[PDB]
């Protein structure tokens, strides 16, 4: 690589070259800077209607609502650290601005303080096995936050109550909706009040002055699932700025490649994208945030020819840049 | 509520050529005069459509398959043909597809239905203040659970409106695949009598929506008191789809001007 | 050819080192089959020349 | 019946649930952040559970993996840097946060 000379010696291996002209280098003009681009698709999903609701319902009626048709922005509530926890189970949380889904489900409900710990799937416990269940291989995640000054009174909130009595552990996003008076011990019940005949529904003890561990926490369950129906909701397709008449490399809506962006005046019609040629390459991009005719070009390139004397004579050498007007020589 | 409308004239149905219709563009690259072959389901050339309408004692709305696509062209006045069902089985086993292009509205879902057996919609004709008010809105018996619903920006469009020449010639096709459906339109200013024309134009892609469902059967909703009725004039063409192969020129503008069948 | 996609970005964008080069020897494959038959039948009409 | 330049024993104890992640251009938290094997590897992989030997009752919590990383590593690369990883975009000082 120390001069043409070299290289001509170095291809035809040898270390005398007769006089005449050889074809060396192929050469390019390296292209120099990154782009990205995707449409402007704002039109967001309503994360505030499910995390800043004034009020979520009690864990025996957890609200379930689905998202979809929209772009989410987990990393806003990803980067809060203002929230108690955020387990996450299938999902690696960095991957979750990267990859996602075709359905959003989220159930929101208000727990104790000490029993956010059996929202873990699998688990065992009064939560766990008689007011909601997660399965065993569990996709989603569980976020939770304090909210002792939202929805607590020193007079104690006694319509936040959880579920102490069922006859059966229940299958994951199972609701308990009945009031039915459980027997809890083998003697036949009726009425509304009997000997060891509890009401299922028992109360929480939400005051502002109780310690840590029973205070209201209002936590949500995201269980999308994955790879398994068209996505609905993506979000995350973000875009650089727009540079032309130099060499880059690109992605225009997942179309990813390298060359010299240019105004066309070509007439696409309007549901119509990509322009390409006889033999199938694409070389015509309508910009997705406005739409405006992208000509692509590969940026130049060409072989290199070398003209020599006898190495015996001389090694005095000259170059040929072929079907180039030598205007952008040095790359 | 729904009723079952008997009082009409039984006739045949009748068989039309499909001469050259029933192609659209399968993609979005552009081209500037190029002939391209490609492989896809269509219409072959000359073949035979289904041919129905509605006359005055004509008022047929039957159950149809959907399979592979299928091809749906109008000739019409005033715009009598508004809705379009879809589903495998119609009723609640299966979920289904429902779309009302309304007076008003644009009403688009998938939900679990049961619709009834004659499903239809009453305007009233001419009741006393020269305009048609519509009344009668007779599609199911229940929304039991729904997954997706869409409606846009409310509109206007007429109720009314008596030629001889229909003047409407909307051309549409379905196709599913994948849970993706694609319709592809067209409308024509027409003048012509009771046949389906001669010439040839694609179709451009109208509604492109990822559900994901399965679909056999189909129905179209027709306009119209729950015995005796005055259906007005219109015309409609049902044809089918199969792998073929096919060439395409385009022009300098970019525009499909002629195909060639295999 | 038998591989995965046309487009070395896509096998590139989409798969693994340990993976794609199953995919890229098989397009290297049909390429040069194809670059080998070009040049022998140019070189046949270039003799008829 | 062949002969070496030297020879690599390469020796640590493992959860074995994670014991297929060993082979080289696998991935994963143990394959991708504190052991990488590179995929020109000449070799022999050998496990056994030491489940009568070290596994206490009380629980053997020197067993740390590193599980956070700001990027992948090298093959045959060794980190030790207990440094604390932030997660969020907030940046972080001290020890903990």
């Amino acid at each position: 690589a120390l001069d043409p000379l070299s290289e001509t010696k170095c291809t035809l291996k040898s270390f005398t070259v007769e006089k005449g002209i050889y074809q060396t280098s192929n050469f390019r003009v390296q292209p120099t800077e990154s782009i990205v681009r995707f449409p402007n698709i704002t039109n967001l999903c309503p994360f505030g209607e499910v995390f800043n609701a004034t009020r979520f319902a009690s864990v025996y009626a957890w609200n379930r609502k689905r998202i979809s048709n929209c772009v989410a922005d987990y990393s806003v509530l990803y980067n809060s650290a203002s929230f108690s926890t955020f387990k996450c189970y299938g999902v690696s949380p960095t991957k979750l601005n990267d990859l996602c889904f075709t359905n959003v489900y989220a159930d929101s409900f208000v727990i104790r303080g000490d029993e956010v710990r059996q929202i873990a799937p699998g688990q065992t416990g009064v939560i766990a096995d008689y007011n909601y269940k997660l399965p065993d291989d569990f996709t989603g995640c569980v976020i939770a936050w304090n909210s002792n000054n939202l929805d607590s009174k020193v007079g104690g909130n006694y319509n936040y109550l959880y579920r102490l009595f069922r006859k059966s552990n229940l299958k994951p996003f199972e609701r308990d909706i009945s009031t039915e008076i459980y027997q809890a011990g083998s003697t036949p019940c009726n009425g509304v009040e009997g000997f060891n005949c509890y009401f299922p529904l028992q109360s929480y003890g939400f005051q502002p002055t109780n310690g840590v561990g029973y205070q209201p926490y209002r936590v949500v369950v995201l269980s999308f699932e994955l790879l398994h129906a068209p996505a609905t909701v993506c979000g995350p397709k973000k875009s650089t700025n727009l540079v032309k008449n130099k060499c880059v490399n690109f992605n225009f809506n997942g179309l990813t490649g390298t060359g010299v962006l240019t105004e066309s005046n070509k007439k696409f019609l309007p549901f119509q994208q990509f322009g390409r040629d006889i033999a199938d390459t694409t070389d015509a991009v309508r910009d997705p945030q406005t739409l405006e005719i992208l000509d692509i070009t590969p940026c130049s390139f060409g072989g290199v020819s070398v003209i020599t004397p006898g190495t015996n004579t001389s090694n005095q050498v000259a170059v040929l840049y072929q079907d180039v007007n030598c205007t952008e020589v040095p790359v | 509520q729904c009723v079952n409308l008997t009082t009409r004239t039984q006739l045949p149905p009748a068989y039309t050529n499909s001469f050259t219709r029933g192609v659209y563009y399968p993609d979005k690259v552009f081209r500037s005069s190029v002939l391209h072959s490609t492989q896809d389901l269509f219409l072959p050339f000359f073949s035979n459509v289904t041919w129905f309408h509605a006359i005055h004692k004509r008022f047929d709305n039957p159950v149809l398959p959907f399979n592979d696509g299928v091809y749906f062209a109008s000739t019409e006045k005033s715009n009598i043909i508004r809705g379009w069902i879809f589903g495998t089985t119609l009723d609640s086993k299966t979920q289904s597809l429902l779309i009302v292009n309304n007076a008003t509205n644009v009403v688009i879902k998938v939900c679990e239905f049961q619709f009834c057996n004659d499903p239809f919609l009453g305007v009233y004709y001419h009741k006393n203040n020269k305009s048609w008010m519509e009344s009668e809105f007779r599609v199911y018996s229940s929304a039991n659970n729904c997954t997706f619903e869409y409606v846009s920006q409310p509109f206007l469009m007429d109720l009314e409106g008596k030629q001889g020449n229909f003047k409407n010639l909307r051309e549409f096709v379905f196709k599913n695949i994948d849970g993706y459906f694609k319709i592809y339109s067209k409308h024509t200013p027409i003048n012509l009598v009771r046949d389906l024309p001669q010439g040839f134009s694609a179709l451009e892609p109208l509604v492109d929506l990822p559900i994901g469902i399965n679909i056999t059967r189909f129905q179209t909703l027709l306009a119209l008191s729950s015995s005796g009725w005055t259906a007005g004039a219109a015309a409609y063409y049902v044809g089918y789809l199969q792998p073929r192969t096919f060439l395409l020129k385009y022009n300098e503008n970019g525009t499909i001007t002629d195909a060639v069948d295999c | 050819f038998g591989a995965i996609s046309s487009v070395l970005n896509d096998i590139l964008s989409r798969l693994d080192p340990p993976e794609a080069e199953v995919q890229i020897d098989r397009l290297i494959t049909g390429r040069l089959q194809s670059l080998q038959t070009y040049v022998t039948q140019q070189l046949i009409r270039a003799a008829e020349i």
